[PDB]
RNA sequence: CGACUCUCGGCAACGGAUAUCUCGGCUCUCGCAUCGAUGAAGAACGUAGCGAAAUGCGAUACCUGGUGUGAAUUGCAGAA
RNA sequence: GCGACGGGGCAUUGUAAGUGGCAGAGUGGCCUUGCUGCCACGAUCCACUGAGAUCCAGUCCCCGGGUCGCACGGAUUCGU
RNA sequence: GGUGAACAGCCUCUGGCCAAUGGAACAAUGUAGGCAAGGGAAGUCGGCAAAACGGAUCCGUAACUUCGGGAAAAGGAUUGGCUCUGAGGACUGACAGUCGACUC
RNA sequence: UAGGAGGGCGCGGCGGCCGAUGCAAAACCCGGGGCGCGAGCCCGGGCGGAGCGGCCGUCGGUGCAGAUCUUGGUGGUAGUAGCAAAUAUUCAAAUGAGAACUUUGAAGGCCGAAGAGGAGAAAGGUUCCAUGUGAACGGCACUUGCACAUGGGUAAGCCGA
């Protein structure tokens, strides 16, 4: 029946890890991430969840490159 | 004071009406109670051959009488609650059977 | 002085069931010092660790039965 | 399972390197407030979900 | 005389209120205009003598170089 | 005296193991037998045997019948 | 492995266990499982629950029927152990020899 | 009562005035003394260890017993209900501070092979193995462990992909 008997039959993964965002949201059969929208070129995000936006905007990671643009703007991007 | 004596224990009347999965386990307990009153020893050690005898017919058929010898001895082990211990063992028996055997004292 | 590592590795070395392994009850310390399959095989040779014989299941009563159904 | 991918084996390896109590000398540093590892994981209590 | 129940006081518990704080938040105002195929934002894995996280960094990996300063870093050890 | 054995009484079941049997449906083998032969197998039957086993555990009796073993108790409290 | 038609149930060998908190006692009321003189559904909304039947061999089997069924209808008898008797075979050179596991 | 108004009390800032405090501020505690019809207030004693108060004006996230109110903490219930499926354990010895529960030996039992046996797919992710261990955890306990700590361990032209 539903409930305990039916919960024993979880054996098959609907989602697995996504290469682009890293979350367990890649739907194997549909072949698209439910979180970031991969393989769609643009990223999946909505204005009806501002909280989900701020979990993944700029600044929540390293900013490997854009961290240094403020310092380069001062000194007007000098090239040695 | 060391003494060794021969006893006949009527296990039948002691275990009368006992649950089957407990009779031979309760037979061990009544051997132990018997010896404690027999020698005034709260420490009774049952020899492994006596244990084998009581279990020979399984768990629910226990010998109706047993001839044992009880030997009071010394706790030569310095670390012990009490001075003495008992060693209850199985005892050889004549072809006359248990006919006429009272409590004999071993030489 | 638990001898679990020795009761196992005796079954495996003697290639038998764990209920058929006999470790000598009077020299647990020699057994307890052997911590290896090599050391167990040495105890095997010295008679400190034997293989208990198989329990008895005879077909005499079946043979007599079949020999009376003839 | 025994059949796994390299990518899953890689992530499982990192998860193991992170199940360790903090070094004792961390507790001695100036202006320290770390008491214990607050992220320790046990395979039977919290599943990785991956 | 006692036990139990209720009660008053003293002491001791339980718990974290109150007070006193504050490298945090909130609000207002000002200045400026700077991401990306020359591969961004984001994700992953690595990386320290002793480190898991955070912070930092990329096999040159808690840094290399230049310049300024001018004698430390520090939980322990070591070259100094 | 008590306790444990043991003996007797009382009772339940229904004739123990072993021994022997010119008991036993029959069936093989071997004798110069000759039958009322000798060996071997054989459910059951018969005598020893109203036997054997059990019998207070909530049964009865036991001082000349018997074998034994026992403590000289620890501990707490009470004045009308 | 044995019983048996049987991967049924029941017992055993290889291998594996005795892991399910223990001790004492054995009131009511429970729960699970039995048995009950005489009667036999009178109980109850109601045969609910239980009991009765049950394998195999031989015999025998009605109405009705779409002629295939009904049918394992119904109704009877038998069943252990022991000691025998007969039948049913193979190969080898209407015979001789040897062998032979199984059924009735 | 519903309702309206006046005069007060109390809390926190701001502008001003007047002050207390390491010779002990705030907060809290008391069978301490008093004032006021009351809201409240003043003092004593203690605890504490660094801030605080009164008056005028002005301002506000300004007064709780309730909302099956929100969050946290705490009782009675109560050492109570309860720990009862899967037949079952017993004797010696070792160990140990401590053994009904660990280990060895012996005995008695069970699964009875469409298994309580031996191996895999999925799923898990180090649970595997050794050594050690204070607490916690293993709804009794434990010397013990699928726990904790430190180490070790997965080898392919032929098995797979
Ligand atoms: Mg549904
Ligand atoms: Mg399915
Ligand atoms: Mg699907
Ligand atoms: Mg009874
Ligand atoms: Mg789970
Ligand atoms: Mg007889
Ligand atoms: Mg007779
Ligand atoms: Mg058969
Ligand atoms: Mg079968
Ligand atoms: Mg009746
Ligand atoms: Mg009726
Ligand atoms: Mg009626
Ligand atoms: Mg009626
Ligand atoms: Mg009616
Ligand atoms: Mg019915
Ligand atoms: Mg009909
Ligand atoms: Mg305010
Ligand atoms: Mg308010
Ligand atoms: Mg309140
Ligand atoms: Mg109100
Ligand atoms: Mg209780
Ligand atoms: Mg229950
Ligand atoms: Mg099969
Ligand atoms: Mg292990
Ligand atoms: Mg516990």
């Amino acid at each position: 029946t539903k409930g305990t008997g039916s919960f024993g039959k979880r054996r098959n993964k609907t989602h697995t890890l996504c290469i682009r965002c890293g979350r367990r949201s890649f739907h194997l059969q549909k072949s698209t991430c439910s979180s970031c929208g991969y393989p769609a070129a643009r990223i999946r995000k909505y204005n009806w969840s501002v909280k989900a936006i701020r979990r993944k905007t700029t600044g929540t990671g390293r900013m490997r490159y854009m961290r240094h643009v403020p310092r380069r703007f001062k000194s007007n991007f000098r090239e040695g | 004071e060391v003494v060794t004596r021969e006893y006949t224990v009527n296990l039948h009347k002691r275990l009368h009406g006992c649950t089957f999965k407990k009779k031979a386990p309760n037979a061990i307990k009544e051997i132990r109670k018997f010896a404690q009153k027999a020698m005034g020893t709260n420490d009774v050690r049952i020899d492994v051959k006596l244990n084998k005898h009581i279990w020979s017919s399984g768990i629910r058929s226990v010998p109706r009488r047993v001839r044992v010898r009880i030997a009071r001895k010394r706790n030569d082990e310095e670390d012990a609650k009490e001075e003495l211990y008992s060693l209850v063992t199985v005892a050889e028996v004549p072809q006359e059977g248990l006919k006429g055997l009272g409590t004999k004292v071993v030489e | 002085v638990s001898l679990k590592l020795q009761k196992r590795l005796a079954s495996s070395v003697l290639k038998c069931g764990k209920g058929k392994v006999w470790l000598d009850p009077n020299e647990v310390n020699e057994i307890s010092m052997a911590n290896s399959r090599q050391n167990i095989r040495k105890l095997v040779k010295d008679g400190f660790i034997i293989r208990k014989p198989q329990k008895i299941h005879s077909r005499s009563r079946a043979r007599r039965a079949h020999e009376a159904k003839q | 399972p025994s059949h796994k991918t390299f990518r899953i084996k890689q992530k499982l390896a990192k998860k193991q390197r992170q199940n360790r109590p903090i070094p004792y000398w961390i507790r001695m540093r100036t202006d320290n407030t770390i008491r214990y590892n607050a992220k320790r994981r046990h395979w039977r209590r919290t599943k990785l979900g991956f």
